[PDB]
RNA sequence: GUGGCAGCCAAGCGUCCAUAGCGACGUUGCUUUUUGAUCCUUCGAUGUCGGCUCUUCCUAUCAUUGCGAAGCAGAAUUCGCC
RNA sequence: GCCUAACUUCUCGCUCAUGAGACCCCAUAAAAGGUGUUGGUUGAUAUUGACAGCAAUCAACUAGCCCUGAAAAUGGAUGGCGCUUAAGCGAGAGACCUAUACUCC
């Protein structure tokens, strides 16, 4: 018998399953296409969430109710150290994927 | 594309079936699937065939629409369908394979003696030409 | 059913005739032409066509003579015309077909294969009215017609052959065209 | 009559199903069986035809959780794998037993770059009707998900430039071959004598 | 709109045929329609004309 | 019934050459040369004589038989185009707004806008071997020419049908471009 | 059977015009979300209405995407297709 | 054909279906349609040159396969895989496989 009002599902089954994460580091699954003409720079970074705080800035929006007025916006600061570059390695297409 | 065809007087062989291994010609063409053909001079009788078993050669007699088994002889006789066909490389392989189907023991003992000797003589042969 | 069985159906000729009784001491003798595996389904079929015809059945009749028929010469090829009589699934038709052949046989079993193939008629369903020899300037279906011709020619264009006595693999290249 | 070695078997302009019953038959009577090319297999009938049936086998999961229902595997070499599964028992020791000694590839992988491998007339695609049209598995795998087929191509570039360049020079050591035959030939006149009378040349 | 011009467009957008199973759009000279999904139905209408 | 043989001959003029093979037919004249491929038909295809091409089916079946003549058509548009080309005249039609037409990329890009008067932009690909051209003299045409009648077609069609009204009714919103002519680059 | 849904012929409606949209008199089907008919399983028991909550599925598509047809000049509306 | 012991065995046709079809009971399909293709029936015209455009053709029927008619709920069933000059549909031919049946011990 059908459900007499519909409703939506609750939640996102793409999400699925929410198990506590394999690592405590977040992995990169894919990143930007490489582009041979630009010059040479890496793709990623690592840094600590340090906290939030709030900003005041103009915004520059024109047909905005806002344009040429201040808005409060919530930020995060994130510490990015330098970091320091350790080694060196490559990837070869095979027929089941690219292969260190 | 197509250079030989199945016309009338085109001489056959017979790939598969009774007289296999034998040449007939085509006297008459009785639908897409069948040919009457008749070869006196080879021991095949005027029968109908399926093209299925059937192979072209590359002789075409000067016959007649259903030209009678003595017309038929007189012109394979007359063009020596059968001397001819026994020059050609796909009779050769024919004789050869009969030949080869009936070697004794012995014989092929002394086969085997003489091809080993052959292929070792024509290896230093080719090793000498090889360094040069 | 009656079925068509057998390659290359044979032919008889069945004389019979009613049994003679005190009011007919003499009775008309009937001929018949039959195309059947056997001569037993011969004499069966002649009875099914003479009860059809006269009045009388196998009871009251008895068969004067049964002969198989061979051809004269199948050393050549002619042009036979059928004309049958078949049931299909709504109605009752006649049908004019044509073959050609080195035997009146064989062209009746060309006929009875091609009604199977092209109406999914069994032999059970098809009369064969009448079987002749038709002149090459007298036929009438493009099929046979298209083989009139004193000039016919034509290749093989594709062919698949098969092997026979040898393993299923080989590395050898198949080739389709013969030139 | 079974075979010493492994059956390499090229897949190229091979009907799907004809060769999977014929590998079937062989992998059950005990041989091991590898499939090259698995890309190049063909299927009769149009493309929408076997795009649609795959699309109605991609529909088949199980509704409680589809990690337990059908796994729908999208590259060549997995699809051949599951057409000859099929054609097997392989839910008794005898099928898994059988089935377990398939390999099927796309392309051709190193270790049999350099050997000769083996056809089945009886399942080529050539004994279709001409005016019949046919799909590659290749394409077909493409279309429902296989994600390396451009990497197979490159690859199969590489190796059929590399193929023309040994065909060459062998091409070049045959004709030496002969010529050296044909200098040899006053040497080995007495044993060509027997040769061709044997009737082997 | 130039008459030459109306009868430019109106060959492409009104001198044609509707099939009466699937309201397809069909040539003005045609017999059946060429859809499958009617059948090619042999019954047809002309194109709406400007009453 | 599979007819036994079926053929039909294709003439070439003077300045044209062919030289077909395995199904793949290289057509060349004034104009340049067209490259086409029938491996899609399995037909024998060959030069008899020096000027005539024979495309011929064995044991073919009506809807087999059906390709001899078009494959047969299909050269003939070959030798018109690499001799006098092929040009499709298209006409702009409109009720209100003027169809503005451009050319950009090289001329490679038709740009037709003010359609109806919608603000957008409507681009359109050329083809290679193809060239589109706006009428100075005549207003509202614009023509595309090319070799290769395929393509001419094609690009024809692709601007035709880019303007397409919707949510009106067509039988008389009648604008667009619509092809008015199609002819020949060289006066024939 | 009843309930629901979909077809076939066209007498008519639709200013004129059988088929835009409908379609009588007749007639062919499909579905098991109605109610009946039956009594096959369950009477050493399958917890028997509705609502609440929560999934998934089917379309015979109300809306939305792309389209075809109008008795489609547009908010609007009707018919049909994927 | 492989699951599966026994032929990718032999002959002639028909069929292309954007999931065709595939074997008593049996596991549904109709009225009505198709200028898909294949055969037939009847009536016409045509070399005193038939239809189309500035050498066969026309018309009406008929019945084989195919197509439309043909919508249901967990994912799913010619038994499955698959099969397209078939491993489908119809007529046939050789051989071959297999019961606690038949013959013999």
């Amino acid at each position: 018998s059908h459900r007499k009002f519909s409703a939506p599902r609750h939640g996102h089954m793409g999400f699925t399953p929410k198990k506590r994460s394999r690592t405590y580091r977040g992995r990169i699954k894919a990143f930007p296409k490489d582009d041979k003409s630009k010059p040479i720079h890496l793709t990623a970074f690592l840094g600590y969430k340090a906290g939030m705080t709030h900003i005041v800035r103009d915004v520059d929006k024109p047909g905005s109710k806002v344009n040429k007025k201040e808005v409060v916006e919530a930020v995060t600061i994130v510490e990015t150290p330098p970091m320091v570059i350790a080694g060196v390695t490559g990837y070869v297409d095979t027929p089941q994927g690219p292969r260190a | 594309v197509f250079n030989r065809v199945v016309q009338i007087g085109r001489v056959v062989f017979i790939a598969s079936g009774k007289d296999q291994g034998k040449l007939a010609a085509i006297v008459n063409v009785i639908d897409g699937n069948r040919v009457q053909i008749d070869g006196p001079s080879s021991d095949v009788t005027r029968t109908v065939r399926n093209l299925k078993d059937l192979q072209l050669t590359k002789f075409v007699l000067k016959l007649r629409v259903g030209q009678r088994t003595k017309g038929v002889k007189a012109a394979f006789d007359a063009a020596k369908v059968t001397e001819n066909f026994q020059k050609t490389q796909w009779a050769k392989k024919i004789a050869q394979r009969a030949i080869r189907a009936k070697l004794t023991d012995f014989e092929r003992y002394k086969l085997m003696k003489a091809k080993q000797m052959r292929n070792r003589i024509v290896r230093v042969e080719l090793a000498k030409l090889k360094k040069a | 059913p009656t079925k068509a069985l057998g390659e290359t159906l044979n032919e008889y000729v069945v004389v019979g005739r009613k049994i003679p009784t005190e009011k007919e001491p003499v009775t008309p003798i009937w001929k018949m032409q039959i195309f059947a595996t056997n001569h037993v389904i011969a004499k069966s079929r002649f009875w099914y066509f003479v009860s059809m015809l006269r009045r009388v059945k196998k009871a009251n009749g008895e068969i004067l003579s049964i002969k198989q028929v061979f051809e004269k010469n199948p050393g050549t090829v002619k042009n036979y015309g059928v004309w049958l009589k078949y049931d299909s699934r709504t109605g009752h038709h006649n049908m004019y077909r044509e073959y050609r052949d080195t035997t009146v046989a064989g062209a009746v079993t060309q006929c009875y294969r091609d009604m199977g193939a092209r109406h999914r008629a069994q032999a059970d369903r098809i009369h064969i009215l009448k079987v002749q020899t038709v002149k090459a300037e007298d036929t009438k279906r493009a099929g046979i017609k298209m083989f009139h011709d004193a000039k016919i020619r034509f290749p093989l264009p594709h062919r698949v052959t098969k092997r026979k006595n040898l393993s299923v693999f080989t590395t050898a290249r198949q080739n389709t065209h013969f030139a | 009559g079974l075979s010493n070695r492994a059956i390499i078997i090229d897949g190229k302009n091979h009907l799907l199903g004809r060769l999977a019953s014929i590998v079937a038959k062989k992998l059950l009577q005990g041989d091991k069986v590898v499939v090259l090319r698995a890309e190049e297999i063909v299927i009769s009938g149009n493309f929408h035809r076997s795009k649609l049936k795959y699309m109605s086998f991609l529909r088949k999961r199980c509704n409680i959780n589809p990690a337990r229902g059908a796994f729908h595997y999208r590259a060549p070499g997995k699809i051949f794998w599951r057409t000859v599964r099929g054609m097997l028992p392989h839910k008794t020791n005898r099928g898994n037993e059988a089935l377990k000694n398939l390999r099927a590839y796309e392309g051709v992988p190193a270790k049999y770059q350099k050997t000769k491998s083996l056809h089945a007339p009886s399942a080529s695609r050539f004994r279709l009707q001409p005016r019949r049209k046919f799909c590659v598995v290749g394409r077909l795998s493409h279309e429902v998900g296989w994600q390396f087929q451009d990497v197979v191509a490159k690859l199969e570039a590489k190796r059929k430039v590399k193929g023309a360049a040994y065909f060459e020079q062998k091409k070049k050591m045959d004709k030496l071959a002969v010529q050296a035959k044909k200098n040899a030939a006053p040497k080995i006149a007495q044993y060509q004598k027997i040769i061709e009378a044997l009737g082997y040349n | 709109i130039e008459p030459s011009l109306r009868q430019l467009a109106q060959k492409y957008n009104c001198d044609k045929q509707i099939c009466r199973k699937c309201y397809a759009r069909l040539p003005p000279r045609a017999s059946n329609c060429r859809k499958k999904k009617c059948g090619h139905s042999s019954e047809l209408r002309i194109k709406k004309k400007l009453k | 019934m599979k007819l036994i043989e079926s053929n039909d001959t294709v003439v070439f003029p003077e300045g044209v050459t062919f030289t077909v093979k395995n199904r793949i037919v290289h057509v060349t004249g004034p104009r340049g040369t067209i490259r086409k491929d029938f491996r899609h038909l399995h037909m024998e295809m060959e030069r008899i004589g020096k000027s005539t091409l024979r495309v011929r089916k064995w044991f073919g079946v009506r809807k087999e038989l059906a390709a001899i003549r078009t494959v047969c058509s299909h050269i003939k548009n070959m030798i018109k185009g690499v001799t006098v080309g092929f040009r499709y005249k298209m006409r702009s039609v409109y009720a209100h707004f003027p169809i503005n037409v451009t050319l950009q990329d090289g001329n490679r890009t038709v740009e037709i806008r003010n359609f109806l008067g919608e603000k957008i932009v409507r681009r359109v690909p050329l083809p290679e071997g193809v060239i589109a051209t706006i009428s100075t003299a005549q207003k509202d045409e614009i023509v595309v020419e090319g070799n290769d009648v395929q393509f001419v077609s094609q690009a024809a069609a692709r601007i035709q049908q880019s303007t397409a009204v919707k949510e009106k009714d067509i039988r008389k919103f009648l604008d667009g471009i619509y092809v008015s002519e199609k002819t020949t680059i060289v006066p024939t």
